């Protein structure tokens, strides 16, 4: 029981850190990221795609 | 009479380059705001502007 007491425990904070983690605001292990594109080229179209999952 | 024909034809010609090159300052200024305002549509593009910033 001790055990999984300290377990629960760890287990809220792995919670708390998917939803807590943000980079100014914006959320990123929550699950609300996605699929970003990062437009890394001149002119449009040279860009990239960036998948986070919570 | 050709010679104040002459004097009447460079002085409008001059006129024209006035003209022209005042044309082609404002054209300068705009073409420097659209290089702006290229960069700012080439920074939003970034998919770490969340929604305010943009």
């Amino acid at each position: 029981q001790a055990l999984n007491e300290e377990s629960v425990a760890l287990q809220d904070e792995l919670n708390r850190i998917a939803e807590t983690t943000s980079f100014g605001g914006r959320k990123l292990l929550n699950g609300s990221f996605g699929e970003a594109s990062f437009q890394i080229g001149s002119s449009s179209g040279e860009a990239i795609i960036m998948g986070l999952t919570s | 009479a050709q010679s104040r024909g002459l004097d009447v034809a460079m002085r409008n010609a001059n006129d024209g380059i006035s003209i022209a090159q005042t044309a082609e300052g404002a054209m300068n200024e705009s073409t420097s705001i659209l290089q702006r305002m290229r960069d700012l549509a080439l920074q939003s593009a970034n998919g770490t502007n969340s929604a305010s910033e943009r």
